[PDB]
């Protein structure tokens, strides 16, 4: 019941071990490898989206 | 593995396309890359927004409340000590959690206990190892009333026994909100006639902790101090808000005094002075 | 071009010729409660014609020295038609909104407003340990008003434009759905705000869902011959409304 | 048994742990998850949103809304300095309390490009052009307009489009900067200048208000956590 | 050896453990298992069984069997309130000691629908109709019959079928409630009403007895364990 | 993975099918879903009856008996201390086990020991670590008669040695009933002439525990207190019964005083008062 | 001799490790994942079962 | 997630176990088996390389 994933190392210069022990999900370790983002609902909160080339509400 | 955006090359331009002119009167935040103002080269940028995620930003152990209680005194309320469970009594952890309006996190609690020997006539004792009991109590549970009262028995309640000289205790707590997210902000009353208390306090309902010494009446009082370190994890947060400018006043409201928005310059235009 | 915008909701239509855009909340359009999030079990009433329509609130004036306004918005529509009745007779209510704020001025006028729709805007009191009355956080469609100085009244909301009531930095108050009514280009401002809450269906009297804040940054400056009285008119309309738990009237 | 021996590091509590701890109440029936709109998964989505900078913080205008107004008016000849400020997002007295300044005050080492956005809130009949420069250090602060246009600048006109964008690029020796006030890493010196004056016709007021916004570009980053210097408490909040 | 280091959490006893402990008497020849009828594998099988509610608990009828009888009789005009009680299974003074009330007093957060069942134990010749309402809160308690029929109700007749079912549905903001007495979660207000009077022919007694039963529907749930507030001891039982 | 039942949709109806009318005079509990009284919508309900199972309800550590015994005194019976093994001396664990008539569970015992130094003239000692011996004794075993008697040798009996400053001891006990289930209720006598004792006590037959200090005659008496925490697991239970209303009196019977069935209202019809 | 099964987590949002160590069954951990139920012998304890549509002992 | 490599032993007279535990690269052990060298940029730092047989700038 092992899980192997890459460590966090920098660019231009691994495969650790994770075994889930306790019988719950509140004992699972902190998911500190979620790098996902989408600034599409804090920027561009709009209908009729801009083009950046048109004069943008001319 | 997600990188930041690179820099695309640009050149001399004479176009009707205007990245510089935008309409900020629509609430749209402009999206100008530096490749559209001046002639930027090719940059292969390897920055990773790693240590700015909402998991990485809040998953640090932070103190919430110090608890002080002695092992023998004259009054029964200075022995054991209780605490109502809340995160809004220290401005650092509270201010880090008040970026958001609603959050969903599991709590991982760690207690750090220190024992200070008091001053008396007979301090030269041969004291064995102290023992500590931390009984969680759900909302509506029995009220402990002494250090020898029979409500400390824990027929069901979560408890932990620690002996001084080891690693500090640690336990996890799952998501216990009856709604869907811990409301750091609730704009409303308690009574449906829009009366009662105003909070922020109507939706705390977390239960309370209790502390006591398992050892009996010692021949020398020892001041015990236990520190509670919350450590959230598996964090999802929604609908953010700007941080707090003015200083805090209490724990059961949001009240304050007005503070100036920043510190003045005494000039307005920079120069070589 | 896209300056002429029309909105039809039921039997009330707003046509503006110098709009800016429509800010759709945090991207999410209003929707009825899908049954993956269903909590209560009895059938709700969705009127959809006598409720999803534009209701006009009171109009306030903007002189050279006015400081701000705030409206609580599940409460300012307490007594506006069958939205008010179906607020009263039920127990749980869920609805989106659609804010529209009319304010017009000529080309020889200048100034700029700021229309921010802040969720869960819990305000601090004027004194530190005083209980706020219900008739100072809201007054229905009667608008409250900020005070630019350090307000020190009894049983009163802490009125300060440089704190926005919550003690936040008011320049940083633009993280929410905001629009700028700069008077040189725009006739109005439109915010389509979906229902953000931690519970799926909530009551509509005990809870103040959000607060619409209009705070002037650029003051209404104009010549010595122009028209002084320049009003501000606000008209909103709920969306996707539904109501759970019919019971006897009143609230207590 | 099993032959095991401890290492230096056993029996200590560390703030940045990632170790699996047992639950106190097992088999806990977790309440279901709800699709709440406006989800944040990165604070960098928050840091790249426009927000207003208190530029005019001069000798008790901070106890008012006056601090956000940048005044500008018709001049006699040409070419004066309206405003100007250092580029220290976290150590300035100008962008200290803005949202970008708050988030970077929770950090220590940052990098990436910064956008400024300038809404013009004057009348509908007055025009004027404004030189929005950026002078990288090594030299001082440019004292007149002739010294100001030898940096990264932009010449912005006022028309239908009421707001400009000066997108400050990234010109730096190191990859990352420092938030705190220090000497080894200095950034640049924003200085705004009249390209022309403000020509306004009759029966209109002379003076107007420029606003300033701030945000971050696509490649903005922060590296080290710390405590922010804004939390100043004495006792507990009973 | 093996490089291992302890974590914060070592050397503690916790009530909710699930850790494998060694046996004291190994190889123990366990006595065989027997198929006993009436096996419980879930307390929710017990909680969904009908049981009688002590409704008439008025000023020393609890020291008797009188507390279970709900009296009802012929009225002058119509439309009076026979009984009525709050819906708090665990914090009421009515359903406090019933089996559903006992099991929920061992819990803290519950949800799901509740059935009431009303056996009529009058004579074999008298008839009458009874409005069995449910008024969700926000408003008060309906004081007359006209205010009572604006909730979830049922109009029950007395015939061959001597028992009714008022199946109270689930109308709630949150998923789960609280057992304890609090203000944020209030449930509903059962109030029974004469739809008509009791018409009885001659040579029969006038007054009769209605009973009440309680149970749980298919989607009833409980979430948090605790100790029940009914255990009140002082010393040990030598 | 077992969910609770969902809600099926319903509509306006006019039928001869009557879910509301049932015959409670047969002992059949009616089965009306809320989709048959009013017009309920479609509800996809994800509640799981998880923490209400008979395993989850009883597998919590609960105290049964406190044992107090000193390390030096004047009388040999105040040194070590015994206890006859029974679960019917504390009303919480007993009341949780008395939902049922017969149960089948393995016991997992945990002892928690605290040492209190007594008051004397010479309390300033240099005391080494205490040691404790807990000798299980099957029914009919030898009787320890002193702290130095040679019956404490454990040639066969289960024992455990603990030193103060560690985690508490823990051992498991398998199913030891000679029948098929631990009878929490037995309606009968002991003699076949329907005489003798009435219990509930004829079928206890569990054996007894013993406690002593392994250390010798110290120069200062130390009051020792050990707490026994039973923790059942692998639980199967049959033929339930309603819980107990009246308070308990003793351990060897079921006798009581009559208690009122609830607390009175002083009204009978609710109103706005 | 490993056994892998799912942890207890809520709906709409695992695979731990269990190795049986000691030489008995009284050392095995508490089986706290038995969600099975059947209210067919506490409700409906009857011969001639009801239909809920027929008048139920008419 | 195991890695097997040879131990350091002398000539003319092994296969240990290494498992990467912690979630970073600053926790990985010291790479004390890098025997690589190249004295080509401290000796011969030159253009027009010598032959050792020619008279080497004759």
């Amino acid at each position: 019941g092992a899980q192997v994933s890459t460590q966090k190392t920098g660019a231009h210069e691994i495969h650790y071990t994770n075994i889930n022990y306790y019988k719950d999900a509140a004992s699972n370790s902190a998911n500190r490898q979620d790098f996902t983002q989408d600034p599409g609902k804090f920027t561009e909160p709009v209908k009729d989206i801009m083009v950046k080339s048109l004069p943008a509400l001319n | 593995v997600v990188r930041v955006a690179d820099t695309m090359p640009s050149g001399p331009s004479n176009s009707e396309s205007i990245p510089a002119l935008t309409a900020a009167e629509t609430g749209h935040t402009s999206q100008v890359v530096p490749s559209d103002t001046i002639q930027t080269r090719h940059v292969r940028n390897f920055h990773v927004r790693s240590e700015s995620s909402v998991e990485n930003f809040l998953s640090r152990s932070a103190c919430v409340y110090i608890v002080e209680y002695k092992t023998r005194d004259d009054t029964p309320d200075k022995m054991y000590d209780s605490w109502v469970i809340n995160t809004r009594q220290v401005a650092q952890l509270r201010r880090k959690l008040e970026f958001f309006t609603y959050v969903r996190f599991d709590v991982e609690v760690t207690f750090v206990i220190t024992s200070v020997q008091d001053d008396s006539t007979r301090q030269n004792t041969d004291t064995p190892a102290l023992t500590h009991q931390i009984m969680y109590v759900p909302p509506g549970g029995p009220i402990p009333q002494a250090v020898d009262d029979y409500n400390w028995q824990t027929s069901t309640n979560p408890s932990v026994f620690w002996t001084e000289g080891n690693a500090p205790p640690r336990m996890s707590i799952p998501f216990m909100s009856v709604g869907n997210a811990y409301s750091n902000f609730y704009d409303g009353w308690s009574h449906f006639s829009q009366t009662g208390v105003y909070g922020f306090n109507t939706l705390n309902n977390m239960g309370k902790l209790y502390f006591r010494h398992v050892n009996d009446k010692t021949i020398s009082p020892i001041t015990s101090k236990v520190r509670i370190y919350f450590k959230p994890k598996h964090v999802k947060a929604w609908v953010p808000r700007p941080p707090r400018l003015c200083e805090y006043t209490h724990k059961d409201n949001v009240d304050f005094e007005p503070k100036g928005v920043t510190t003045s310059r005494t000039q307005l235009t920079i120069s070589n002075s | 071009s896209d300056r002429v915008r029309s909105i039809t909701l039921g039997n009330s239509t707003i046509t503006t010729q110098e709009s800016a855009n429509v800010v759709v909340g945090y991207g999410v359009w209003p929707d009825y409660l899908s049954d993956e999030e269903a909590t209560a079990e009895d059938q709700p009433t969705q009127p959809d014609v006598a409720t999803c329509r534009f209701y006009t609130l009171d109009s306030v004036s903007w002189m050279k020295e006015s400081q701000g306004w705030w409206w609580k918005f599940p409460d300012a529509l307490r007594d506006m038609g069958l939205f008010g009745q179906n607020m009263q007779y039920h127990y749980l209510g869920r609805s989106g909104y659609t804010i529209h704020v009319q304010c017009n001025a000529s080309k020889f006028h200048q100034g700029c407003l700021l229309v921010v729709c802040v969720p869960e805007a819990e305000m601090g009191a004027a004194n530190i340990n005083e209980k706020i009355n219900r008739e100072h956080l809201s007054n229905g469609e009667v608008a409250n008003t900020f005070s630019g100085t350090k307000s020190s009244n009894t049983n009163d909301v802490q009125q300060a434009v440089f704190n926005a009531g919550m003690g936040v930095a008011v320049g940083n108050l633009t993280i929410f759905p905001h629009q700028w009514i700069n008077l040189r280009t725009n006739n109005c401002a439109t915010i389509v705000m979906p229902y953000i809450n931690s519970v799926p269906m909530d009551n509509m009297f005990r809870h103040y869902n959000f607060t619409l804040m209009i705070i002037p940054f650029a003051k209404l400056d104009y010549a010595a011959g122009s028209s002084t009285y320049i009003p501000i008119t606000v008209t909103v309309a709920p969306m996707c409304a539904e109501y759970n738990g019919l019971r006897l009237a009143g609230h207590q | 048994g099993l032959p095991v021996m401890n290492t230096p590091g056993s029996n200590q509590f560390l703030t940045s742990d990632d170790y699996q701890s047992p639950t106190a109440m097992p088999q806990f029936d977790v309440t279901p998850e709800m699709n709440i709109p406006g989800e944040v998964k990165n604070l960098m989505e928050i840091a790249e949103v426009d927000s207003v900078v208190p530029v005019n913080n001069v000798n008790e205008n901070v106890n008012s809304l006056e601090a956000y107004r940048i005044p500008v008016h018709s001049v006699t000849e040409t070419g004066a300095q309206v405003f100007g400020f250092t580029l220290q997002p976290g150590a300035d007295t100008v962008m200290e309390r803005t949202l970008l300044g708050e988030i970077l005050n929770y950090y220590a080492n940052w990098s990436g490009s910064i956008k400024l956005t300038f809404m013009y809130c004057g009348s509908a009949m007055a025009t004027g052009k404004f030189l929005l420069a950026y002078s990288p250090p090594g030299a001082g602060v440019p004292k007149n307009r002739r010294e100001a246009m030898l940096g990264t600048h932009i010449i912005w006109d006022i028309g239908l489009q009421s707001s400009c964008v000066l997108c400050v690029p990234w010109i730096s020796q190191t990859h990352y900067r420092f938030v705190s006030k220090d000497i080894y890493t200095d950034a640049g010196f924003i200085t705004c200048w009249y390209q022309t004056s403000i020509v306004v016709p009759a029966e209109v007021q002379n003076q107007s208000v420029i606003l300033c916004f701030v945000s971050a570009c696509n490649d903005f980053s922060v590296r080290l956590l710390r405590d922010s210097p804004f939390v100043r408490q004495t006792a507990f909040y009973q």
